[PDB]
């Protein structure tokens, strides 16, 4: 029936720049649409409905555009209380509808990436279970290139990876890579070296560990 | 054939048990007809919509004339009865005639008097016309002809 | 042994082929407009605004002029909405029940669509809510927001609940996200118990010309003892300048003729009965040339009103079968009575409008030649019975034949110049003569005094006709020396000397065949009393009590002032209520006696005064009121009606009734009668057991309507033996709670005196009660004691809306209408109002019965304190009657018991007792 | 007030019904509609269905239609909810939410609820295990020097990790899991000091897993 979509996924902010997030849909809803954000692991405060007016509560700095399929949000100045991830509505036809989600970039900066290497324990090899740990901190943006090697052998798919959220200090982000194998496959190589290649950073990094010292 | 129960304006009816008949009619200023033995039955409507399809040459021939020419200019009658399931209100409908036509297209004469001039070209002029009195054109004309 | 399949199959089959068809139809167009023509010179333009109706209008148009006929290309226009709301309410609902009133959302829009109702409290209605938020700047009723999909149609319902009798206003809002729209609807809240009429009319002749001077008369203000509370009393008053003005002011007054009762119009007496009013208010007008009233135009006036007479006369002739025979009713066997009813109209509507000659002859044929016997008496031909006769089986077949020869002889004479015939001539003479010689051994007044108009009719230098002249002239009933009033009754065994003083449909149509017959006589000094109670005797309406009365009864007014030269009128009237004040004052003349019928506003004894002047003032006063019961009446029928339920299964009904003659009657049965059933609110009948009722052979009622709520139906006798029910199923069209019984009447059509009515409702139970379900009815308090003390007793007692304060015992329970009546007596004093509460009489108090909180014990002794005390008047005495509100005090009093709390509460009791009965407050 | 209620957080198997409620408080119940929405991890939300307390009208999204089940009790004032034949990829962050339909052109969503977590079994319950992560001697270049602990193979979540029992509040950092293949997950929690400070000072990782009732302490060095 009617349903729209929300554009873009994500763009950079500057605590002080100006920004706007706008949405699409099938049918015109007249003025129809809603706005709504969502700070993380919490439930989501009505900011703006009709596209055009202001809830109670909520301050002048956020505006909005409201008129024909075509939908639109304007912040002039961001504040600590807009990063968050931000969703759009339509509440006129029968079935609601909802948009992609919209992530906000919070620093504006190119940071230097740290690479750590974590091999297995003692006991840990104990239960059949190494697990090769690699680990990257502070960097940005949020893409990173993680790049494995055990004696010319890049492993993918038997390798899981974890982002974690920016670190509100410096608010830039830090990456996690979990390498799980057996114990029987562990022990046919000897050197290990991971390598970290980022935007910030022009040569790849690459740290090792030797086996049999 | 498709029969819609309504209420009052967009209401449709919810729950019928609807009964159709048919029958061979003279004419249409006829208030009687020749009824068939053998009618549809028990249709449903639901949703305040039912539909039925008719056999012509099944529900005529062996209760009537049985030659589909036997019908023209002579047309059908339709009778329908619905009842509600729900509060059990009925209601009855019907159709007065339907026409049996042989061949969809009629002919007649234009601007070409009945008599012929000796010695100079006889014109005829042929109209051809549809089962609603309009004209259709490209249609193939064929005239065959003897002099006395 | 067929399931439910073939059972709906076989009406089915059954339904076609046996009948041809029925003429009917299914859809309704009502008035065309733009009927207009106009004359337009190459331009015109003529603005407008279109009906509300979902309708495709086709406007075409044609035009002429000196070149010829043009016609004009037809137009389109179809008037329509998208979204549009539909509102069903109902007739009439009466206050104290709990009704939801349902209505349908409709769309038409592409795509599915979300809305929201509001519903607008009016300030004598309980929502169950109350929704009204007035706390924020913008007041609303707040919503349940409700979908639809698209072209689709929703039900929305609301829940409410009337006080005030007939609030007439409710608003309802439609709001889209588009925007919203409003809908005035209204609600008609009708009193509870059952409306009666009670008539006081009074003739004004200050120069007493006709044998009385009257300048004034009093109408006192008399509340009825069964008057429903919180229900007032109406009264109407009509102030018209001649014996016939109240006729004339029928017709003119009201531009649509009204009918003169509430009797149905099934019968095709009805439908003849009809053109009634015009015909005579032409006589009058043509026959004395007194078409001078009207300021306007008066042929104008003459031609409308011609044209009202014709068209009235063919308004029966859908009842003419086809050898020009009429019916009683509609393709029923022909009635020899009815034939020569409608022979006598037509008759006499031939002087002024000329009807078919020839098929007046063909039906003064079919009638004559049809049913007569050897002796001259007329036989009737269908089952109807006209009336009821006094009399044993031989006396009243004798003088049934009696009265049908009379009536088919008066029919005959009216309308005999129309198509003089040897042969109904020398029928005319044969039931002349079987009139002549079987009258004189009289019975009833009633069959001497018709059978003395038909003779009055023919040759009247007969000597035995001057004796039935002087029979009936002795039987006469006058009332004042000299005579002022005179009229006649049934004269059998009832030769004795009573007056009920009540009118009778049979009484005032004996007085009438009397009163024509004098007319035709000439004797007018005999006439004057008569003419006197006759015109006393006239409704508001210009009608009387029955048909058969009120024809000849308007005749004889009418030749009546034609006879003797009617006089100048010139009054000053002024009306006023003996101690309240002064009313509106009619000076009457000439030119405005028609003026405006109006109102008595007020609550008082009503008194009418005149100064000198000359005329004859027609002043009538009808009273409206409801009340609770009908122990008083007179019931003349065993009456005994109930609902059952069936085994898709619904609900049924069946009504029962039996005839209780009088000693003087036979047990032969009743005359033509009539069955009206109320139907309670919200709740309609199954049409197609009607109509299986009727129209079939085996038909078990003639005729039957359903009017504005009510199922009449329409039968030839009905047998004193045993019991005859009617029997059909019922429908619930909404949901109702704590409804108000409805009324079954069954009356004789030909003389209502004879009736009974009774209450009935479907079934009652407890509903739960939570939300608004009790209007300050009632509340009371727990039995023993609480932290209740006597001082804050002391707070509530001499309360000043508390007027009385003093407990007494349960005398007796009475439970009238939905109302609850207590007796009971009392017992000690403490402080009393403005009413007087005597030791241990016999009071009252009421109660509504939907309230389940406050309920009376037998027998048993209780502390009330009423905020009001409550007085009617009967003009001879003054009762007191005590309400029972939510603001009044109830405590239960045990009586000298040692329970373990008893002690302590007799303590409170008679502290506070004794602390009130010290005058302290 | 305006108060909404949601339910605790459910943990069942691939296909089991799972049952989660919301509780109206402080308003008329029976006349605002109830909204149920869902959020899978990290990514867009999905809007789900609605109910009229008193009314009992629903209407659900074609994609979930017959996976779902709305129930009302005006006694409670609590709207129920049934998730039948649902599976471990439906398994997400669950709200309810009042519509507010306004007299205008103004429709919110008004109060809204805490939120519930629903987590689909994956091998019951089980404990978790800490393996060590030391840091070595050559590896480390004259500033930095990281070391850690890993919890490992554990289930449900969440696990609380702390350093020294809340001696180390800035400068440590702690990765959310990841799922493994026999359904169990890998996080990883570590802190950097320099090479002098790593040498000598003690650092005791302390893992508590409040679900499988579990402590692991770690002994980094
Ligand atoms: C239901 O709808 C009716 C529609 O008629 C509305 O009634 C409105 O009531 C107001 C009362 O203030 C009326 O205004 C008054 O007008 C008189 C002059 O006629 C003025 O003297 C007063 O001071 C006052 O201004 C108004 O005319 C009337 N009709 C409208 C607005 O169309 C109202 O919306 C609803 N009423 C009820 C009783 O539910």
């Amino acid at each position: 029936d009617i349903q729209m979509t929300q554009s873009p996924s994500s763009l950079s902010a500057s605590v002080g720049d100006r920004v706007t997030i706008t949405c699409g849909a099938s049918e015109n809803i007249y003025g129809a649409l809603n706005w709504y954000q969502q700070k993380p692991g919490k439930a989501p405060k009505l900011l703006i409905y009709g596209a055009t007016n202001l809830a109670d509560g909520v301050p002048s700095r956020f505006s909005g555009s409201g008129s024909g399929t075509d939908f639109t949000l304007t912040i002039s100045s961001l504040q600590p209380e807009d990063f968050a991830t931000y969703y759009c509505q339509n509440v006129l036809n029968t079935p609601l509808t909802f948009g992609q989600g919209t992530k906000v970039e919070i620093k504006r900066t190119v940071a230097a990436p740290s690479v750590f290497i974590f091999p297995p324990s003692d006991e840990q090899l104990k239960s059949g279970t190494a697990s090769v740990v690699c680990l990257l901190n502070n960097f940005y943006p949020r893409e990173a290139k993680v790049q494995w090697k055990v004696d010319n052998a890049l492993q993918s798919g038997n390798s899981q990876e974890s982002v974690t959220e920016q670190d509100s200090k410096d608010s830039t982000y830090s990456l996690s890579s979990t390498l799980t194998l057996s114990k029987a496959d562990y022990e046919k190589h000897k050197v290990y070296a991971c390598e970290v290649t980022h935007q910030g950073l022009s040569s790849p990094v690459t740290k090792s560990f030797n086996r049999g010292e | 054939i498709t029969i819609k129960a309504r209420y009052f304006y967009n209401k449709v009816v919810t729950e019928a048990d609807v009964y159709i008949t048919f029958g061979i009619r003279e004419d249409l200023k006829d208030d009687q007809k020749e009824m068939m033995q053998t009618a549809m039955q028990n249709t449903m409507l639901i949703n305040g919509i039912a539909q039925v399809t008719f056999d012509s040459e099944t529900a005529v021939k062996e209760l009537s004339y049985y030659s589909l020419e036997d019908l023209n200019n002579k047309y059908l009658y339709i009778a329908v009865t619905v009842i509600e399931s729900t509060g059990g209100f009925s209601e009855e409908a019907e159709i007065p005639g339907i026409k049996y036509v042989l061949s969809p297209y009629k002919l007649n004469l234009v601007a070409t008097p009945l008599f012929l001039k000796p010695g100079i070209p006889y014109p005829i002029k042929v109209q051809v016309k549809d089962s609603l009195d309009q004209l259709v054109g490209g249609v193939p004309v064929t005239l065959n002809a003897q002099t006395i | 042994n067929i399931s439910h399949k073939d059972m709906q199959l076989g009406r089915l089959h059954m339904k076609t082929l046996l009948p041809v068809s029925k003429p009917e139809i299914r859809s309704y167009f009502p008035e065309s407009w733009l009927w207009e023509v106009h004359l337009v010179p190459r331009r015109k333009q003529l603005q407008f605004a279109l009906p509300d109706s979902l309708t495709t209008w086709e406007i075409q148009g044609v035009g002429i002029s000196n070149t010829g006929i043009c016609v004009a290309d037809t137009v389109k226009a179809k008037v329509f909405k998208d979204v549009f709301l539909e509102m069903n309410i109902p007739y009439s609902v009466v206050r104290g029940e709990q009704i939801q009133l349902k209505g349908t959302v409709y769309n038409y829009r592409t795509s599915g669509m979300q809305f929201c109702v509001k519903m607008s409290a009016v300030e004598g209605i309980c929502t169950s809510e109350s929704p009204v938020i007035d706390h924020q700047g913008t007041k609303s009723s707040k919503c349940v927001r409700q979908k639809v999909e698209g072209s689709s149609s929703h039900l929305v319902t609301f829940t409410v609940l009337p006080l005030e009798i007939g609030l007439h206003n409710i608003n309802f809002s439609l709001e889209t996200w588009f925007g919203k729209e409003i809908l005035v609807k209204t609600l008609r809240v009708v009193p509870e118990g059952v409306k009666r009429e009670s008539y006081s009319g009074v003739t004004l002749d200050p120069r007493g010309i006709y044998g009385t001077i009257s300048r004034r008369k009093e109408f006192p203000y008399r509340i009825p003892l069964d008057l429903v509370p919180k229900t007032e009393i109406k009264r109407i008053l009509s102030v018209k300048g001649l014996l016939v003005g109240e006729i004339l002011s029928a017709v003119l007054s009201q531009e649509g003729i009204n009918i003169l009762t509430h009797l149905p119009k099934g019968s095709a007496e009805a439908e003849l009965m009809s053109v009634v009013p015009v015909f005579y208010v032409f006589h009058y007008l043509e026959t004395g040339n007194h078409w001078n009233i009207f300021h306007s135009d008066p042929l104008i006036e003459k031609q409308k009103l011609k044209k009202k007479l014709k068209e009235g006369m063919l308004s029966i002739m859908s009842y003419r079968n086809a050898d020009y025979s009429y019916s009683v009713w509609k393709g029923g066997s022909a009635s020899t009575w009815l034939t020569a009813f409608a022979l006598r109209v037509l008759g006499q509507v031939n002087k002024y409008v000329e009807q078919n000659q020839n098929s007046i002859c063909n039906s003064l044929l079919w009638l004559v030649e049809n049913y007569q016997l050897d002796n001259g008496s007329f036989k009737e031909n269908s089952q109807y019975q006209p009336i009821k006769l006094q009399g044993t089986l031989p006396v009243e077949a004798r003088e049934n034949s009696l009265y049908l020869t009379a009536f088919t002889v008066i029919g005959i004479r009216k309308a005999f110049d129309i198509c003089p015939l040897v042969k109904i001539d020398t029928a005319l003479i044969k039931a002349d003569n079987f009139l002549l010689e079987n009258t004189l051994p009289a019975q009833s007044t009633f069959t001497l005094a018709i059978s003395a108009y038909a003779l009055s009719l023919g040759d009247k230098t007969h000597p035995q006709f001057r004796s039935i002249v002087s029979a009936l002239k002795r039987e006469a009933l006058v009332k004042g020396n000299p005579p002022i009033y005179r009229f006649w009754k049934d004269n059998l065994q009832h030769k004795d000397s009573s007056v009920p003083n009540t009118g009778t449909a049979r009484m005032v149509e004996t007085t009438a065949y009397a009163l024509l017959t004098s007319l035709n006589l000439k004797d007018i000094n005999y006439v004057n009393p008569v003419i006197k109670w006759l015109s006393e005797e006239q409704r508001y309406g210009g009608g009387f009590y029955s048909t058969q009365d009120t024809i000849n009864a308007i005749e004889g007014l009418t030749e009546y002032s034609l006879l003797v030269k009617q006089l100048r009128l010139s009054m000053d009237i002024d009306v006023s209520y003996k101690h309240k004040g002064a009313l509106h004052n009619y000076k009457m003349t000439d030119k405005n006696f028609l003026g405006r019928p109006v109102e008595v506003l007020l609550n008082d004894d009503l008194i009418v005064s005149t100064g000198f002047g000359s005329g004859l003032a027609t002043v009538h006063v009808t009273t409206v009121v409801h009340k609770t019961s009908t122990s008083e009446e007179v019931c003349s029928f065993y009456l005994k009606i109930d609902t059952q339920d069936i085994e898709s299964d619904y609900k049924r009904i069946v009504a029962c009734a039996s005839y209780k003659p009088s000693r003087e009657e036979s047990s032969s049965g009743s005359s033509h009668a009539v069955m009206d059933i109320s139907l309670p609110t919200g709740i309609s009948a199954n049409e197609e057991d009607l109509k299986a009722l009727v129209e079939g052979v085996d038909q078990l009622f003639t005729d039957y309507q359903i009017k504005d709520g009510h199922v009449i139906l329409q039968l030839n006798s009905i047998p004193s033996s045993d019991f005859l029910c009617v029997r059909f199923r019922i429908f619930e069209l909404f949901e109702v709670g704590f409804l108000s019984p409805a009324t079954f009447t069954v009356y004789e059509y030909h003389r209502p005196d004879k009736q009974c009515t009774m209450f009935y409702s479907t079934s009652n139970i407890k509903i739960a009660a939570c939300k608004c379900v009790e209007a300050d009815c009632g509340q009371m308090q727990e039995e023993l004691d609480l932290t209740i003390s006597a001082e804050t007793r002391k707070q509530t007692a001499c309360k000043p809306e508390i007027a009385y304060a003093y407990k007494v015992s349960i005398t007796s329970i009475t439970v009238e209408n939905v109302f609850v009546k207590y007796k009971a007596t009392l017992l000690d004093i403490y402080k009393t109002g403005e009413a007087v509460a005597e030791k241990d009489s016999e009071i009252t108090f009421i109660k509504k019965v939907t309230c389940t909180n406050a309920e009376l014990v037998k027998g048993r002794q209780y502390l009330i304190m009423g905020k009001e005390a409550l007085q009617i008047k009967y003009n001879f005495s003054f009762r007191y009657i005590y309400p029972l509100d939510s603001l009044t005090w109830i405590e239960y009093w045990p009586r000298d018991t040692t329970c373990s709390s008893c002690q302590a509460f007799l303590a409170n009791l008679d502290e506070f007792a004794e602390d009130i009965f010290l005058n302290g407050c | 007030q305006v108060q909404l209620v949601q339910s605790g957080a459910e943990v069942k198997k691939p296909g089991a019904s799972v049952k989660v409620s919301c509780k109206a408080s402080g308003y008329i119940f029976s006349n605002y509609w109830i909204q149920w929405v869902r959020q899978a991890p990290g990514q867009g939300l999905e809007w789900m269905g609605e109910i009229l307390p008193g009314s009992g009208s629903t209407e659900y999204t074609e994609n979930f239609k017959d996976r779902v089940t709305m129930t009302r009790d005006t006694s409670t004032s609590t709207v129920y909810m049934e998730l039948s034949s649902l599976r471990s990829e439906d398994t997400a962050v669950y709200y309810c939410a009042r519509y507010f339909f306004g007299s205008s052109p103004n429709w919110y969503f008004d109060v809204w609820g805490q939120g519930t977590l629903v987590t689909v079994s994956s091998a019951s319950t089980k404990g978790p295990s800490v393996f060590p992560l030391a840091p070595s001697s050559k590896s480390t270049s004259g500033g930095t020097a990281a070391l850690g602990c890993l919890v490992k193979d554990y289930f449900p979540e969440p696990v609380t990790v702390s350093w020294n029992s809340g001696a180390l509040t800035s400068g440590v950092h702690t990765f959310p899991a990841v799922l493994q293949s026999s359904g169990l997950y890998s996080l990883s929690s570590v802190v950097t000091v320099p090479s002098s400070s790593l040498g000598t000072q003690t650092y005791i990782c302390n893992v508590n897993h409040k679900p499988s009732n579990t402590k692991v302490d770690k002994r980094v060095e």
